[PDB]
Order: structure tokens, then C-alpha cells, then sequence
């Protein structure tokens, strides 16, 4: 089963590929793999079950293939299309105020975010 | 109009203001006033009651409006337990039910053999800090045929007139209402009757339905709020229950309600003097004037 | 009423209004006779004036007469002399209401508010009085359980309890009964629903046997037989 | 006088009756969101407990408490308040970090010098995760929670929509899971400190879920708590409406004495 | 800045425009002010 | 039977009610129906009495029930009133005290020297909507020694006969009580006003202390209804509270009480009427009693 979740959302409740972007780059999964504990980093994400194939942007989160084959995904929040122009243009914004100003960390994840947005 | 045992100054002015209403062409004004002698009051409504029995003798209506009682009450007290005759219950004469229900008694609504003739009545009771238990209000509850209470809280609360429509009654009540005014008030009993009971509620999140009524409860109550001296005709009463009836005047704002009212007569005048018109000289609204009306207060919605 | 009962034999239903008026008539009378009014300012004879009006309302030998009075209590205060010596005579009380009447049945009257003295077992019959008490325990269990029913949801309705609501749904509708006089009034043929008939009406439904009929084909129908034929139209 | 401050007693228990009816009906309103939230949540946090149960982990100490800031929600604060004194039998005295006002008072006083950290409190809007992270991450840094080899938070569990269960559980610390046994059947990284970070991340995975449970419990309370009170303030309206209507009926008589008395002379 | 702060500020960047609801909005909303103690004695209650 | 301000219907059932059980043919009926004029319903109780008092002065035993003499204040106010007597506490006229006091200390256990005379009376009291304050009852209740005040809300609440056990007392019961009750009745008033209290903050205390007694109140509580009109004996009334006290009652689920009753009851008369036969004439329990009783209780309880 895929368990792929939010705090307020459960998104999916084994889902045949799954394609994650996690802190060993980028991993995917398909039926049993071995079972992996992975921090997942901020993300494009792509669930796929059957030939039908959902795009995510993710804000990563933790990645973990149970030996019961249950690939437990959490994360704090997602659709990458109602996170896709306009919302682009005011990161970049907000990414140069904050990379002039902890603020550093953020900058950090502005530019991160930035990047990982306008990849889509 | 029978003004017992209000003091003069009290009365001229009322007299003053029916003459600039120019109401004298058809009002007597029987006065037993604050000076003129327990005894005149006593016998004040009853001797008002002959003027109207004449007029309902003759087959013609007319209205009485003995304004208040409650102090007829007190003169046939002071007579007696003057007249050493036995006291009874909040010291007032036993047969004072007798005297209070006779007077009632005197008005009604004749038969056609008689003449149709009518005496229609209206007693006016001043309640001691709304103690309906009190021994005369209790009497003349039971003798009257409905009542309308008015309330101190919703007259503090600027609601004029304040009338709580919990507390007022009519048991002749549609029998005897306009038929096109009653076609649209059956929505209106029921508005309110909600909006009484979703009272409470206006104290965090609240229903989506429950907001809805508060919504038209509100601005209902706003609508029924009138200019005291200033009468409406029925004919420009019903368009605006219509509105509401409707709900169309829940957009609209609860400060543009009274702006709302003559602005929406005064587009009915130009607009739609038919529509008064048929109104007026109809008295009952087909269904097609109904759907026209409908139309009149939402192009006057827009706007 | 009197002449009809003893010298025609027949039974007699004499109706009065307010007895509170006949007690507000009286203490006017007393006082007027000048006799020190009693507490709450009723008669000193207001025992015996009652005393002797329900006292000539009985069943002789020759027939009987029976009483509907009308109650109007003062301001809800039971307490008051005046209600409670008028209790005291009284032998059953019909307290219909208007909530009851608003929730579409005619006849109006509440059902748990609705008592007599000669609901006695003995009296009405063994049989009687125990499709009666399970009737009453099922409204009674029916009406509280709506209470938090309804905040809660009907989910909670286990299967126990929806036994229940499904009968108990059924029986408030099965009460509606056109009548004869307001068969204009209300504009629906009038049913006039003998005793032996209710006895067996309620028989069913608490059997459930007649459960399995819908709930409004028990609304505004008599007795057992005619929500056969009712049962009849909701499918047709 | 008798009868007026019966009757304005009386009217005063009526705007009592009627307050608490009101409460407990907006009370039922927010407790639907509540539970809405909870399940979501839960859904969430059984995928994490779902690592930790394969893993077989298993763990000073740290007490974390839960309560809103929000009072009259039936006995939340006292019954979680008699079950962090039973925890501090375990250990006598310990490091208390309280979440909320309703804990913090009555665990301040039972031990004043173990209150370290305390927070505000969460709102009037349920928990969310944003909250639940930096309350995490100061707990990291100012507490260093890690190094105490216990830690517990308690919390009440909303064992049924009638019950609340006061509930505690305990945070497997990253040393724990590193020598979990079935650790190795969870492996890919050792460059990686995936303890460290797994630890942190179920630090606020699970602290998310105990509130957002907690606050589901509080509002449950309140709604409960309302409804006894409605009952409990009908139960004077009958019985100060009985003194009232004697008092009614005496005033009348009292005055009817007097009334008769001037008479007979 | 832990782990999870740090997808926490990534969330927050995730919740930057018109192109979402409320209810995300509402989640990035802060009220507590942490109320550090010591010994009994409470240092200031800084905001979180 | 004195029936005084009682409908002459309701007395003439409650004769042939007598009649049904054949009781009449030891017992008189005296009756002052409401009917009946209120002189002689002022001198009602009185003349009962002088017939009550030739048994006494007969030594026999007897007993005498003033049905109500809440009534008989009403007729003395009635008279008081119509004698121009000014009234008083509660209109009530000042000697009622003195009325009811005379007419209650004419019942008496009179010494064996001047006969051994008793005349047992139980005078019926109608409390409007109860609380025990009020004038007409406290005057009785002083001249009284014990009193069964009865619970309305536990009437409503199908406990029949609806004895409230706050507010019964007797105030000289345990002298005429019989050894085998007393035995047997092991401060079972004390032990029920344990459940009292604690059925009162039930709604806390947990305790399982608590809860036992609270499974025996209300286990109790069961054996206390009783049919009416259908009265147990006295010998069987000894092993029921036997059970309850001795706690054997907790053995059987609450609703099964009732089963267990009958069965117990016919348990032990199957197996040997011989201990209840001794009690009936010992009316005290030996340790062999008291032992054969709970070992017997055990053997019926188990089954």
C-alpha cells in the first residue's frame, strides 16, 4: 500500500511506481524494493498506480519502505500544479529580500524552493 | 378616542396632533381627564360606548380605543371602598370583571340582518412592570380575543414599534387580513419564528443555515421598524414583504434597509404605478402579478 | 343533563367551559355576600360550591352522566386553590397541545401528557393495560432517545434502538386519524375508531407485524383495517 | 422582596440555563472539525508508528504536557494533572515542560522547581503542524531533550466521544534507534545521520498528533461539561420556580390579610 | 536549524500565491509566545 | 376508614373494593363525602374517633386512618371564615393547631391497668405539590410522632409505593418492631442512606466502595417495590431483608430481582417452611436460625 500524507490530507491510501526526491538523490520504487528509510528532500514527486501517473510537488518529508510493503510517506504538504507563474515571480522576490537579511536558513530554503519551482 | 384619566396638557396635545394630522374630520374625543372626578371616569368608557353604539346602530364602523383602562380600574376602586362596598383581590371591587367584561361586551361585529354594523374595539392596558398576573391585566386577558404586547427591551433597543411577536396574539387574525397581504406574510410568520429561536446563537462559528436566518432575521427586524407618526399604506406594506419574503434584501446592507424602503416605493411610482395600482384596486395578486412584482424588486435590487 | 339521565336513562356528556370561571363567578358571589374571601381570594365555600356540581355528575343506575370541563389554568401555577381543588374532582385530564398539532396530528392531544385515573390495569383489562404500558414506553423511550438522536445522528440508532425508532415513527404517524367532524375541515374522510380496534391496532405494530408498512401509510388512517388498504395506495 | 429577588434569582438562572445550552451547541460545532482533523492526522502518524513497530525500537526524563489555555472542559486538566504526579512517583522530580495554562497551573504547584520550559499555548484554531515544528525544534535546542534517555508526553486521548483517557507515550530517542533490533532490515545510509534526523522529524510527527488529539479531547470536554450544565442549571429553574410560584401565592394572601383586617374594623 | 524546522520554513515557502486556498494560509499563522522558566522563575515569553 | 372530602363515587369504590376482599366484616366506614356539608365534615373525625375510642375503652386493638385530614382543615377553615373568626397563618384560621391536636390525641396504647387499650392511627395528609413547609402540615407533623412522607419523583419513576426513606422517620418505631426485624433489619435505614449519599454525588465518586454500596442500593432498592394491593407476610418478609442485608443480593443481576423474590421465597418454603414456621412463632432468630437462614439463602441464591 502507499500511504502518501499531509497533515490535514491523505493523499493515497502496493501503488506500482513511485519516483522520489530524497537526501541519495532521486529513488524510485516499484514493488518490493528493500526496506529503505529515506528523509525526503523538497520535491517533484510522481505516483504512478497502474499506468496512471499523478504529479506532486512535495515538501519533503520522510520516505520509508516497511518489510510489510507499505511505503510510508509523510510530508507537511503537496499537486505540484496548484503550486504552479506569478507565485514564481514573487519567490524570486522574496528569495533576494531574504538573501540580503536564521535568515541566512531561510535564504537557504527561499533559493532551494526557488530552484526546485522553477525546474517546473 | 377615550383618553381616561390622562392629564389635560397631555390630552390637548394629542388633540393638537390630530389636528395637524387633520384626523377631527372623523375622530370624537371622549376625554375623562386626570382633573375630572372619579365618578366621570368610572362611567367614562361606558358613556364612550353609547357614541359608538350609535354610529353601529346606523350600520356604519367605527373604532373605540379606550386608552387605558387600567385606570378605569382604579376609579371604581376609589368608588368602592369610598362606597364601603366589599374590597376583592389587589384591593379592587369584586364585580370589577363584571363591569370590565360588560364594557367589552358592548363591541362588536353585527349580523347583516342587523345592519353588518361594527363597533370594532381596541382596550389599551398598562401593565405594572409587565405583571400580567396582575389581577386586572389577568381579567382582561381572558375577556379580550388576542392581545399584542409590547416590549420595554425591543423600545430600548430602538425597534419601534415594539411589538414582540412572541407575546402577540390574534385569533381572528387572517380571518379578517387582506388576502394579498396574507398570501405574502405566511413566509414571514415563519422567518421570524426562526429568527426568535436563532436568537441565542448570535453569540463564534456558526451554521451555515443558522447564519442564513440570522441574516434574514436581522434584516427583517429592520423592515419592521417604522417612523412613529408616520403611517404606510398597505398597498406600499406589501411589495416591501414581498422583498423579504423573497430574501432579496439579504444583500442588502443592514444601514440601506431604510434606504432601500423609499427608494424602492419611489421606484415602484415611477416604475411601476400598475403594479401599485392593480395592488391597490385588486387586493389579491394573481399569479402573474406576483411573477411582475418579482421582477420590479429585483431590477430595483440591482440597483 | 340530570332529567336525561334519570328520566330518560340515556347517557349524558355534559361539556362546561372554564371551570376557572365557574370558580372566578363564584368568588365574586362570595364576596358580594360579603363572606371573607379565602386564600388567593377564592370563595370560603370553594370546596362546597365544587362539591356539589361534581358530585351530581356520576353514574346512577338509570344512566350516566360524564363531564368534559375545560381547564384554564391561572398562570400555569397548579399549585393555585383554584386548579387544585378542580383536580381533585377530576377523574382523567386530555392535555392536547399545539406543538403535538403542529407535528400534523389531529387528534391534538400529547400522549405523555395524555393520563387518566382509570388507566388501571384491572379496569381498562389485563391485555389493555400492557399493549398500553409497552405504547407508553416506547413513545416515552422514542422521545428521549429523538433528543440526543438527533445531536448525535441516527448512526448511533443500533439495531435495538432503530426497533424502536422504527415503531415508534410508525406509531405517531398511526395516531393521525381524520375525523368525522373535521372530515371537511381537514378535507379528509372521517374515521371513527372503536376500542376493540385499537386494542388490536396497537397490537400489531407493537408486534411488528405491521411493521413493514410505511410510516405516512400509517399518517391520517384509522385503525388496523384501513392501513391495510393504506398499504394498498402507497403502492399503487 | 422575597418574591422580586426570587424572581430576579430565577432570571438569573435562566440566563445561566440559556448561556450554557448555547455553549454546548457551539461547542458541538467546533468538535466536528476537530474530530475531522484528528483522523488525518492519526492516518499520518500510524505511517510513522508503522517504522517504529517494525523496527522494534522501544526506548533524566522529560515530561511534556498538553492542555489549551481554555478552562471549563470537564476534569482534562486535573485528571492529566493526577497522572503527572503518578509519573513523577517514577522519577521523582524531572524536567516539566508545559504546553498550555490549564496544566501549567496546577503542575506548578504540585512541583514548582521542576517547571523549565513552558509555553503560551496553542490558540483557539487547532493545533497545526508549523506550531507543533517550533515547539519541537526550541524543545531540541533550549531543552537538549535528547539527552535526557526518557521522555514522555502526555496527552489526552479522546478514547470515545463521551470519554476522555488521559494518555501519555513515549519518544524513542535516536540512540534507541540505533540499536532497535530490526534496525537492520531498515538500512541504506550510514552517511546519513538518519537517526538523527528521523528522531527529530517524529519529535514533531508525534507531537502534531498528541495535540491535535488533545485539543479534539478539550473540545469533546466542553461539549459534555455544557450539556451537564444545562441539566444541572434546570434542575434549580424547577425548584426556585416552585419557591416562586409559593412566593407568588403568599404575596396575595398576605396582602388579602391585611386587606380584610382594616375591613372587619 | 532542525530537520524538521527546516521542512517546516520549506512548507512556509511552499504556502508563497493565489493559486491556493485559506485553509493553507490559516495553517501558517503562529500565536504562542514560548514562555521559558527556570528554577518557578520565567524568563520573558518570547514569541514563537 | 374515615374518608373525609372524598367524591361519594371514589368512596363507593373504595367499598366495594373492601367488599372484593372481604374486609368489610371486620372494619367500619365512616363517610363525609365532599358533598356532605362542611359542619359535618368539621365534626367528622371527631365522632370516628368516639367510635374508635369504645374499642379502646374495650382494651381491643384496633387502628383508625383519617383519610386526609388536610381536608378536614379546609372544612374548619370553611366554618372559621362563616363565623367571622379573622384568619390565620395561611388563612388558616389560629385554631387549627388546637383542632388537629385534640382530635389526634384521642388515639392511645393505654396502660395494662386501664385496659391495655390501643387504637393505632394513621392520619393522611395531602401536601400541595409537597414541601413539607407550609402552615396545615407542619401543625400536623409536630403533633405526630414519625412520618411517611412520599416521593413524587420516585412514583413518576415507577417505585411503588413511592416511600421516600430522607423524609419517612418514626419516631418510636423500634419499640414496636419485632426482634426477628430487628435482627434481620440490620441498619438497613442507615445502609440506604449510604446509598443515598452516594447515589447523590455519583453524577466523583468512582471509588469501588462506592459502587458496591451503590449495587446494593439500587439492587435494594428493588426489593423495597411491592405490587399493590397485594401484600407480602410478615414471616416472608424476614428472609427477603435477610438476603438484601447479607448482601446475598448482589448475586443476582438487577433485573432479575424480581424472579428472585418468588423463587427464594417459594425455595424456602419447599425446603423447609419449618424455619419460617419458628420464626413466625420464636420472632427472633437463634444462631441456628440466623445460620440455617444464610446457609438456606446461599442454597437459593446459587441456584
Amino acid at each position: 500500500k502507499l500511504q502518501f500524507a499531509l497533515p490535514h490530507e491523505t493523499l493515497y491510501s502496493e501503488v506500482t511506481q513511485v519516483n522520489l526526491p530524497a537526501k541519495s538523490g532521486r529513488i524510485g520504487v516499484l514493488a518490493n524494493h528493500v526496506p529503505t528509510v529515506e528523509q525526503l528532500l523538497p520535491g517533484v514527486v510522481e505516483v504512478m498506480e497502474g499506468s496512471n501517473s499523478k504529479k506532486f510537488f512535495i515538501s519533503g518529508g520522510f520516505a520509508t519502505v516497511q518489510p510489510d510493503s507499505q511505503l510510508c510517506v509523510t510530508a507537511i504538504e503537496a499537486p505540484l500544479e496548484s503550486f504552479s507563474e506569478n507565485i514564481k515571480n514573487l519567490l524570486a522576490e522574496a528569495k533576494k529580500n531574504v538573501s540580503s537579511s536564521r535568515e541566512a536558513a531561510e535564504a537557504a530554503i527561499q533559493v532551494e524552493v526557488l530552484e526546485n519551482l522553477q525546474s517546473v | 378616542y377615550v383618553a381616561v384619566g390622562q392629564k389635560r396638557s397631555t390630552v390637548a396635545q394629542l388633540v393638537q396632533t390630530l389636528e395637524q394630522h387633520d384626523a377631527m374630520k372623523y375622530s370624537i374625543i371622549v376625554a375623562a381627564t386626570a382633573s375630572e372626578a372619579a365618578p366621570l371616569q368610572y362611567l367614562a368608557p361606558f358613556t364612550a360606548a353609547s357614541i359608538g353604539e350609535w354610529f353601529r346602530d346606523n350600520g356604519k364602523h367605527a373604532l373605540i380605543v379606550y386608552d387605558d383602562l387600567s385606570k378605569q380600574a382604579v376609579a371604581y376602586r376609589q368608588l368602592s371602598l369610598l362606597l364601603r362596598r366589599p374590597p376583592g383581590r389587589e384591593a379592587y371591587p369584586g364585580d370589577v370583571f363584571y363591569l370590565h367584561s360588560r364594557l367589552l361586551e358592548r363591541a362588536a361585529k353585527l349580523s347583516e340582518k342587523e345592519g353588518s354594523g361594527s363597533l370594532t374595539a381596541l382596550p389599551v392596558i398598562e401593565t405594572q412592570g409587565g405583571d400580567v398576573s396582575a389581577y386586572i391585566p389577568t381579567n382582561v386577558i381572558s375577556i379580550t380575543d388576542g392581545q399584542i404586547f409590547l416590549e420595554a427591551e425591543l423600545f430600548y433597543k430602538g425597534i419601534r414599534p415594539a411589538i414582540n411577536v412572541g407575546l402577540s396574539v390574534s385569533r381572528v387574525g387572517s380571518a379578517a387580513q387582506v388576502k394579498a397581504l396574507k398570501q405574502v406574510a405566511g413566509s414571514l410568520k415563519l422567518f421570524l419564528a426562526q429568527y426568535r429561536e436563532v436568537a441565542a446563537f448570535a453569540q463564534s462559528d456558526l451554521d451555515a443555515s443558522t447564519k442564513q436566518t440570522l441574516v434574514r432575521g436581522e434584516r427583517l427586524t429592520q423592515l419592521l421598524k417604522q417612523n412613529q407618526y408616520s403611517p404606510l399604506a398597505t398597498e406600499e406594506q406589501v411589495p416591501l414583504i414581498y422583498a423579504g419574503v423573497n430574501g432579496h434584501l439579504d444583500g442588502i446592507e443592514l444601514s440601506r434597509i431604510g434606504e432601500f424602503e423609499s427608494s424602492f416605493l419611489s421606484y415602484l411610482k415611477s416604475n411601476h404605478n400598475e403594479l401599485l395600482t392593480e395592488i391597490r384596486e385588486k387586493g389579491e395578486l394573481s399569479k402573474e402579478l406576483l411573477a411582475s412584482l418579482k421582477s420590479a424588486t429585483e431590477s430595483f435590487v440591482a440597483t | 343533563a340530570e332529567y336525561f339521565r334519570d328520566e330518560e336513562g340515556q347517557d349524558v356528556l355534559l361539556f362546561i367551559d372554564n371551570i376557572f370561571r365557574f370558580t372566578q363567578a363564584g368568588s365574586e358571589v362570595s364576596a358580594l355576600l360579603g363572606r371573607i374571601p379565602s386564600a388567593v381570594g377564592y370563595q370560603p365555600t370553594l370546596a362546597t360550591d365544587m362539591g356539589l356540581l361534581q358530585e351530581r355528575i356520576t353514574t346512577t343506575k338509570k344512566g350516566s352522566v360524564t363531564s368534559v370541563q375545560a381547564v384554564y389554568v391561572p398562570a400555569d401555577d397548579l399549585t393555585d386553590p383554584a386548579p387544585a381543588t378542580t383536580f381533585a374532582h377530576l377523574d382523567a385530564t386530555t392535555v392536547l397541545s399545539r406543538g403535538i398539532s403542529e407535528l400534523g396530528i389531529y387528534p391534538a392531544v400529547d400522549p405523555l401528557d395524555s393520563k387518566s385515573r382509570l388507566l388501571d390495569a384491572a379496569v381498562v383489562g389485563q391485555e389493555h393495560y400492557d399493549v398500553a404500558s409497552k405504547v407508553q414506553e416506547t413513545l416515552q423511550t422514542y422521545k428521549s432517545l429523538q433528543d440526543i438522536i438527533a445531536i448525535l445522528g441516527m448512526d448511533e440508532l443500533s439495531e435495538q434502538d432503530k426497533l424502536t425508532v422504527e415503531r415508534a415513527r410508525k406509531i405517531q404517524r398511526f395516531l393521525s386519524q381524520p375525523f368525522a367532524v373535521a372530515e371537511v375541515f381537514t378535507g379528509i374522510p372521517g374515521k371513527l375508531v372503536r376500542l376493540k380496534d385499537t386494542v388490536a391496532s396497537f397490537k400489531a405494530v407493537l408486534e411488528g407485524k405491521y411493521d413493514n408498512i410505511p410510516e405516512h401509510a400509517f399518517y391520517m388512517v384509522g385503525g388496523i383495517e384501513d392501513v391495510v388498504a393504506k398499504a394498498e395506495k402507497l403502492a399503487a | 422582596a422575597t418574591l422580586k429577588e426570587v424572581e430576579m434569582r430565577l432570571k438569573s438562572i435562566k440566563n445561566i440555563e440559556k448561556i450554557t445550552k448555547t455553549m454546548k451547541i457551539v461547542a458541538s460545532t467546533r468538535l466536528s472539525k476537530a474530530e475531522k482533523a484528528k483522523i488525518s492526522a492519526k492516518k499520518m502518524d500510524e505511517a510513522e508508528q508503522l517504522f517504529y513497530k517494525n523496527a522494534e525500537t522501544k526506548n533524566k526524563e522529560l515530561i511534556v504536557a498538553i492542555t489549551s489555555d481554555k478552562g471549563l472542559c470537564g476534569s482534562i486538566h486535573s485528571q492529566l494533572a493526577k497522572a503527572v504526579r503518578r509519573h513523577l512517583n517514577d522519577q521523582p522530580n524531572a524536567d516539566i515542560v508545559t504546553i498550555g495554562d490549564k496544566i501549567k497551573m496546577q503542575l506548578l504547584r504540585t512541583h514548582p522547581n521542576n517547571i523549565k520550559l513552558s509555553i503560551n499555548g496553542i490558540g483557539k484554531d487547532a493545533p497545526t503542524f508549523q506550531e507543533s515544528a517550533l515547539i519541537a525544534d526550541k524543545l531540541l535546542s533550549v531543552m537538549k531533550a535528547g539527552t535526557y534517555p526518557k521522555i514522555s508526553i502526555f496527552y489526552n486521548d479522546p478514547v470515545s466521544s463521551l470519554s476522555f483517557e488521559p494518555s501519555e507515550k513515549p519518544i524513542f530517542n535516536a540512540k534507541t534507534i540505533e540499536q532497535s533490533p530490526s534496525f537492520g532490515k531498515f538500512e541504506i545510509d550510514t552517511d546519513a545521520n538518519v537517526p538523527r534526523d528521523l528522531f527529530e522529524y517524529t519529535l514533531a510527527n508525534q507531537m502534531l498528533t498528541a495535540m491535535a488529539q488533545g485539543y479534539a479531547a478539550e473540545i469533546s470536554a466542553r461539549r459534555n461539561a455544557m450539556d451537564n450544565a444545562s441539566k444541572n442549571a434546570g434542575d434549580m429553574i424547577n425548584r426556585y420556580s416552585i419557591l416562586y410560584n409559593r412566593t407568588r401565592q403568599a404575596v396575595i394572601t398576605n396582602e388579602l390579610v391585611d386587606i380584610i383586617t382594616g375591613a372587619s374594623s | 536549524i532542525s530537520y524538521a524546522a527546516y521542512l517546516n520554513v520549506a512548507a512556509q515557502a511552499i504556502r508563497s500565491t493565489e493559486l491556493q486556498t485559506a485553509s493553507v494560509l490559516n495553517r501558517s499563522q503562529t500565536d504562542a509566545f514560548y514562555t521559558q522558566y527556570k528554577n518557578a522563575s520565567e524568563p520573558t515569553p518570547i514569541t514563537k
